RNA sequence: GCUAAACCUAGCCCCAAACCCACUCCACCUUACUACCAGACAACCUUAGCCAAACCAUUUACCCAAAUAAAGUAUAGGCGAUAGAAAUUGAAACCUGGCGCAAUAGAUAUAGUACCGCAAGGGAAAGAUGAAAAAUUAUAACCAAGCAUAAUAUAGCAAGGACUAACCCCUAUACCUUCUGCAUAAUGAAUUAACUAGAAAUAACUUUGCAAGGAGAGCCAAAGCUAAGACCCCCGAAACCAGACGAGCUACCUAAGAACAGCUAAAAGAGCACACCCGUCUAUGUAGCAAAAUAGUGGGAAGAUUUAUAGGUAGAGGCGACAAACCUA
RNA sequence: CCUCCGCAUAAGCCUGCGUCAGAUUAAAACACUGAACUGACAAUUAACAGCCCAAUAUCUACAAUCAACCAACAAGUCAUUAUUACCCUCACUGUCAACCCAACACAGGCAUGCUCAUAAGGAAAGGUUAAAAAAAGUAAAAGGAACUCGGCAAAUCUUACCCC
RNA sequence: UCUCUUACUUUUAACCAGUGAAAUUGACCUGCCCGUGAAGAGGCGGGCAUAACACAGCAAGACGAGAAGACCCUAUGGAGCUUUAAUUUAUUAAUGCAAACAGAAACCUGCAUUAAAAAUUUCGGUUGGGGCG
């Protein structure tokens, strides 16, 4: 019980597609095209998280601060108790002061 | 009507039949079927018409095409990739063994040309008409739809009408002339029912 | 514990597949031969003579 | 324990919620003093049945018959089969004016008329 | 039932003849008063705040003389602004749900048919 | 007719004519005895006892006398796999009785002998399964379920 | 998910399509419009930087509003701007007391006034920042034009504008019909106020009037198409003839 | 060898992009989903409290429309827990993605359905053959606890040392947690499977880069500076506040009704005694027939009576022949 | 053999022991015709009941109780005319059941009209044995509260007194 | 009722047949005596007893089972209630003044003072069974 009785469908990963032979590729945009373009201009994704980092109550502040304006009724009282949450754990919960 | 289930599953048998009820209740949930998606336009295997079987346990043998499934993409071949099974047992009779087809996908399946019975790939092109027409790639030749039967069966070629059937030089005759009044109003006019109390005006909201 | 049993099968007609079906079954031999054939009485004996 | 996700209808509640609940039938009079109901002849919708003696058309059509493309009835296709020609005519004969537009057809108001176009006042 | 298929094509011919008759209604409508609907309506929102296509009805009295009429409210009151979002915000969960399961069944449908992508 | 609007009469108003009727009957086999002039039909909801008595004067020429029609309720217990109730639609049972002394009885609109086909019909797949049946017989018990294939 | 656009701008995004769209321009200008209003229950700081006594140095200082709670009885009088102040007191006037709800509510008079320009008197409710206002403006007529819309604070007091302005736009003789020297006369004093009747119409509406008010512009029965295709062949027939 | 066990999809999550739906017919604010009569009926009004200050009473973060930086600085504050700017500086921006989930997971969702509650509201469970079921002659073996195959033989935390040999001999006071100390007759656990509990880099340390400079603006520097690695849990109250939903049970009231044999008496909140209401005593019952009943015995039974129906009073309250009673067990 | 039940209406419920068929087969046992399960079909027909009222003014001191005496207070449960308008006529809905509210085919709750013992409706015992203990009932020598916190229960159908 | 109980019937009961729960359960191959021990031992020490085994009774033990029971104590944990506990008059009402008026007054508004009715919050530890700390 819990376990298969049966072997795991094979699984092929192509080590030569488009996107792992061309990953990494121009990470030193900066350094060799005279500073022009910034490496953390390369990530693609959330708009708060482009060339930032933080932990998980900065990124809640962060978001809300940017994109706290476009987020759903739900998504938006979500994310004010987390940060209300958060805020009480980091600040009055732990075991060093 | 009709009531389908979102994954329903397609098979030999017709959807609402005796036996797909049993095959298919409505409460059984099973993994759809991954099909290949192939344009209505694409499609070029049509019932009546000789192809060959590329794979199967008896490849290259050609055999006329009795039905096609396009939710699946599934070619029938009449004498063809057919296994044999039991018909009408009972408690007491073992059964009689007929053989029975299996459907064959598009891609196990490769058209002849009429001139040369040997398989071939076809591309959709047009006439001179404007037809539309499937051209062989290799050695050019037109391949007609080959006739089929009609679902319901009537032959029109064999066709006698009936006590309730329009004649056809009745059901083709023009008696409508346009004009501007309605059917209530020409209906009148025709019967000879006079109503000269009007109609007084009312609100609506 | 209003769980039953899924007993909802019915016995159906294996005689004849749907009706009003364009696909027909297929079949490769009859079911008997045309015309019956009786072997004469005494072709035991004939087998021995062969001439 | 009352069923609320099922259709209520005048089955359903005491002797008022049964008599003043219908099925959807159209009304067809009043009620008068003495709970006397009055029926009105002209409330009651008379059926113009025609004569279907000698009746050349049938329920249904023999199949030998051809594969016509379908044409859906549009206002402009209506007033060039009917109104254009009429038109035209007067038009050659040169006695055109837009004050005679009721003498090809054209209606200006439909107060007045028996069967209104909008809105309509009968039935189907 | 013997021919079970008669009957469908009766209620074809039934709906086709009713098809015919109202198009030639609807098309002389169009010619003699040009409104498009044999049925006076309008575009009113209800005390739900949503926009709704009201029917009217054949009434003997004025509206603004109408008892049962006047109870019945065409307006939304500021409360029901908060509700609107929220209604929209769901149907856009269920639009995106629609519009992400669909790239989904394409991208692992091309790995099973690589020659769909060539 | 129904699913329609009922233009509104006001006093000495036109005549309320309809030329076009939506409404469908169906002649039933009533399921109790019933007399010989009675005659039971299915009408839909929107249909009355006085527009039913104009719609077979009208149009089938059959003069009535006497029109009762009652509401008749459908089950509502059957549930699906989903424990969601089924409703069977309400019908409106509609008892009619003749006029000028007509009596009418329900035909028997399958008679047996019809359905006997007096000619022969031959189906290609029951003619397989009938000849091999009876050809074959059944194991000899003496044979001791040994195969009869072998002549040996 | 996120929203394509933020939730304080959709009122503004109504006003891209619909009816709104086909509002007059100038009106859609005067909704957008966030003018500050005069200060009324505040004392402006007068500068832009002052001088803080803690630690000498120059810092910025900002006029920060006060909420004002207008009482929908305010729409049909004149108060000047004034309104129900909602806020908190500390007892005694001590931080360390505690905190308890005050509403300061103005003072109410039912004064009447005369307008020349309608020719009518008006039993209005005022306070006395209308009264003192009316008097710096030196007259009724003046105060509700010169007024601008936010420091009136009153649909009546924009109606007033509205029906004062198309008096002055119209040169309407309706004003002392009977005194032609004495109508052109107040017409002469509030020349400096004149506005096209166009742009006249629409001031002081609220966005729901504006709406109603478009739409009955934009209602009209449809033309029949008899009409129209009557226009269309006999154009066609005329160029018919032409080539003939 | 039974029960079972496995079996991958449905679909979902987080982003990006882009601003979304809403007239087939008919019905639907009255008792919604009801063809068809004289109305007058109107929206707008600071949130509070929990919590932190180890109580609490002033106070205590909550997108407000440019990331970064100035800066946790100026200021605010039982000057205390904590709160906190601005001038000024200036940002790139390519939807078609995943070191996301895979049926106790991922949305609650097969569905806001079944079911529960008068209502507001709460809220599930599960599916699995194959190319073909128009192959069921089918989707073979092994796998939890539980059983069956196969009941048991002196003696004892069930085992260990052993032995020719299962036991017999010898030795051995279950586990976790809480306490100075538990074999403890202190807590928890029938058992099987799955699920379920340590998140933060100020300083210091370690290992690289560069070096009186370090850093991809700001910041730090009397060997520093930059980067990485590496430290901070789970479940549980009684409560408080805000906005809704409830008087079909019950407490009282309103509207218009109904019931009360017989006998004795007298024009009785009278007597005896049925229907009816009530529940004194005793017994049975105590997961019961019943989340308050049964049998017998009792109190009232023409009245401050009993009772059907509709309506009213709603929590900072109602209501009360005051029992701190009753306001959906 | 029981009948303290019954029948109907109101309210409520919504086809829920009618027919046929079923690989059928669990209602707290049974079951082939098995059936209060599933499928299909059938049904309850309006006179009863519900659903009423043209407008404007103007009218309505004297209970009920066999209402006649008498005797009351708590003072009560039932009425029109004038003028104008007005003449079409039987529609619509309810109608079944062994039924409802209590999680159940629950010894409970449940309004009115009749029957006051039935003309209606039912079945306490699955079979056996006749141990203890337990529940209910009946009988008892001689004594009659000696039992017990207490004449509680039971039998019987009593007297007198105190406290509040 | 009892001295002093007894007999009988019914239900229950037990057995045969059908249907078939619940609390409970660390594992048990589950003895007596004496002693010992977290102070009351089927399991430890020393003696004694001891083939296995079901059914029916019994209620001394398993500090038996059932609701973190009742009972005292603890918490800078709650709530109700009372008040000459503390903090307030926002609210309500009554006066005063200002304002506003007429020519005097009222309504309203602001600021005060009185009460009313409420609102918020807390109940220092140490020691002491027959006290008045
Ligand atoms: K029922
Ligand atoms: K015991
Ligand atoms: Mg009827
Ligand atoms: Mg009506
Ligand atoms: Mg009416
Ligand atoms: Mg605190
Ligand atoms: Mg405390
Ligand atoms: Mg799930
Ligand atoms: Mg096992
Ligand atoms: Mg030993
Ligand atoms: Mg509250
Ligand atoms: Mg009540
Ligand atoms: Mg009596
Ligand atoms: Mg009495
Ligand atoms: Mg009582
Ligand atoms: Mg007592
Ligand atoms: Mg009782
Ligand atoms: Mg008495
Ligand atoms: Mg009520
Ligand atoms: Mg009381
Ligand atoms: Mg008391
Ligand atoms: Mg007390
Ligand atoms: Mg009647
Ligand atoms: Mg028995
Ligand atoms: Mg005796
Ligand atoms: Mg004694
Ligand atoms: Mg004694
Ligand atoms: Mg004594
Ligand atoms: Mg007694
Ligand atoms: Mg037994
Ligand atoms: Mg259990
Ligand atoms: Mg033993
Ligand atoms: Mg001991
Ligand atoms: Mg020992
Ligand atoms: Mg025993
Ligand atoms: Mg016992
Ligand atoms: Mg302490
Ligand atoms: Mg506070």
């Amino acid at each position: 019980i819990g376990i298969r009785l049966t072997l795991p469908p094979p699984k092929v990963v192509d080590r030569w597609n488009e996107k792992r032979a061309m990953f990494g590729v121009y990470d030193n945009i900066g350094i060799l095209g005279n500073f022009e373009k910034h490496p953390k201009e390369l990530i693609r994704g959330p708009i708060w998280l482009r060339g930032w980092k933080g932990n998980e109550l900065q990124r809640c502040i962060r978001k809300r601060k940017m994109v706290g304006s476009r987020m759903f009724a739900d998504d938006l009282h979500n994310l004010n108790k987390r940060i209300r949450y958060l805020y009480k754990h980091f600040n009055r919960h732990g075991k060093f002061r | 009507k009709v009531t389908l289930p979102p994954h329903y599953r397609y098979g030999m048998s017709p959807p609402g039949s005796v036996a797909d009820k049993r095959k298919n209740p409505p409460w059984i949930r099973r993994r759809p079927v991954v099909v290949e998606p192939i344009s209505d336009e694409d499609w070029y295997l049509f019932c009546g018409d000789t192809v060959e079987i590329l794979e199967g346990k008896d490849a290259g043998k050609q055999g006329k095409v009795v039905q096609v499934i396009r939710q699946r993409n599934w070619v029938v071949v009449g004498g063809l990739n057919t296994h044999y099974r039991y018909i009408g047992k009972t408690m007491d009779y073992r059964g009689t063994m007929i053989p029975s087809e299996a459907p064959l996908l598009h891609r196990q399946v490769k058209l002849v040309d009429p001139m040369d019975r040997k398989p071939t790939e076809i591309e959709w092109r047009f006439t001179e008409a404007g037809e539309r027409v499937r051209v062989s790639t290799r050695s050019g030749r037109i391949i007609p739809k080959p006739e089929f039967p009609r679902a319901d069966g009537i032959v029109p070629e064999t066709w006698i009408d009936g006590p309730k059937d329009t004649s056809v030089e009745d059901a083709l005759e023009r008696t409508y002339v346009p004009c501007l009044k309605t059917l209530q109003e020409e209906v009148m006019e025709a019967m000879g029912i006079k109503e000269t109390r009007k109609y007084k005006k009312v609100y609506w909201y | 514990t209003e769980k039953e049993f899924m007993q909802h099968a019915r016995k159906a007609g294996l005689v004849i597949p749907p009706e009003k079906s364009d696909r027909s079954i297929h079949l490769a031999c009859t079911a008997g031969i045309f015309d019956a054939y009786v072997p004469p009485e005494g072709d035991a004996r004939i087998s021995s003579l062969s001439k | 324990g009352a069923d609320r996700m099922s259709k209520w209808t005048s089955k359903r509640g005491p002797r008022s919620f049964r008599g003043r609940k219908g099925r959807g039938a159209k009304g067809i009079g009043f009620l008068t003093s003495g709970w006397r109901f009055v029926q009105i002849k002209e409330m009651v919708p008379e059926f113009v049945v025609p004569d279907l003696t000698g009746f050349k058309l049938k329920p249904y059509v023999s199949y030998l018959a051809p594969e016509s493309e379908e044409t859906p009835l549009t206002a402009a296709q209506l007033f060039s089969e009917a109104v254009a020609p009429a038109i035209e005519k007067d038009f050659k004969d040169g006695t055109f004016d837009p004050d005679n537009l009721e003498k090809y057809g054209f209606e200006p108001t439909q107060e007045g008329k028996l069967f209104q176009l909008y809105p309509r006042n009968f039935l189907r | 039932m013997p021919s079970p298929e008669r009957l469908d094509k009766v209620v074809d011919s039934m709906d086709a003849l009713d098809k015919v008759v109202q198009e030639r209604e609807d098309a002389l409508r169009l010619l003699q008063t040009g409104q498009e609907r044999a049925r006076p309506g309008a575009w009113r929102r209800d005390i739900f705040g949503r926009i709704i296509w009201h029917k009217f009805k054949q009434w003997v009295i004025p509206w603004h003389l109408n008892k049962r009429y006047n109870r019945k409210r065409f307006f939304a009151l500021p409360y029901v602004d908060h509700f609107l979002r929220l209604e929209r915000e769901k149907r856009a969960r269920i639009k995106a749900r629609k519009e992400n399961l669909e790239r989904k069944k394409a991208k692992i449908l091309l790995k099973k048919f690589p020659h769909l992508a060539e | 007719a129904r699913n329609v609007v009922y233009p509104l009469y006001r006093l000495g108003g036109p005549q309320l004519r309809v030329f076009r009727t939506n409404f469908f009957i169906q002649l039933v086999r009533p399921g109790v005895a019933q007399p010989e002039d009675t005659v039971q039909f299915r009408i839909p909801m929107e249909m009355t006892r006085v527009d039913l008595r104009n719609y077979l004067e009208g149009i089938y020429n059959v003069p009535v006398a006497a029109v009762r029609t009652r509401v008749q309720h459908g089950s509502n217990k059957r549930r699906d796999h989903r424990n969601v109730r089924i409703k069977k639609p309400d019908y409106k049972v509609a008892y009619v009785q003749l006029a000028h002394g007509q009596t009418f009885t329900f035909p028997d609109l399958f008679p047996e002998k019809d359905e006997s086909p007096e000619g022969s019909a031959a189906d290609d797949l029951y003619s397989m399964l009938e000849e091999e049946r009876q050809q074959r017989q059944s194991s000899d018990p003496r044979r001791g379920g040994v195969p009869s294939w072998f002549g040996l | 998910p996120l929203h394509k656009y933020p939730v304080w701008l959709w009122k503004r995004l109504q006003l891209r399509e619909g009816i709104c769209s086909r509002l007059p321009g100038h009106y859609l200008r005067s909704l957008e419009e966030e003018r500050t209003p005069t200060p009324v229950h505040y004392r402006p700081h007068g500068a832009k930087f002052k001088i803080n006594p803690k630690n000498g140095q120059r810092e910025r200082v900002e006029d920060v509003p006060i909420p004002i709670y207008f009482p929908p009885e305010s729409q049909r009088g004149l108060w000047g701007g004034e309104g129900w102040i909602l806020g908190q007191i500390y007892a005694n006037n001590d931080k360390l007391s505690k905190r308890l709800k005050k509403v300061w509510k103005p003072q109410l008079f039912e004064r009447e006034f005369y307008s020349e320009i309608l020719d009518k008197k008006f039993t209005v409710t005022v306070t006395m920042r209308t009264l003192d206002l009316i008097d710096e403006a030196y007259g009724l007529d003046f105060y509700i034009l010169k007024t601008p819309k936010e420091d009136l604070c009153s649909k009546f007091g924009m109606d007033l504008k509205r029906g004062m302005l198309l008096r002055l736009a119209r040169q309407d003789p309706q004003l002392h019909p009977e005194d032609p020297e004495r109508r052109a006369a107040i017409y002469d004093k509030y020349k400096e106020f004149a506005i096209p009747e166009e742009e006249a119409e629409w001031v002081g509406l609220t966005l729901e009037e504006a709406i109603e008010k478009q739409r009955l512009l934009e209602e009209k029965d449809p033309v029949p198409l008899f009409k129209i295709y009557v226009a269309e062949l006999i154009q066609q027939l005329q160029q018919q003839a032409l080539s003939e």
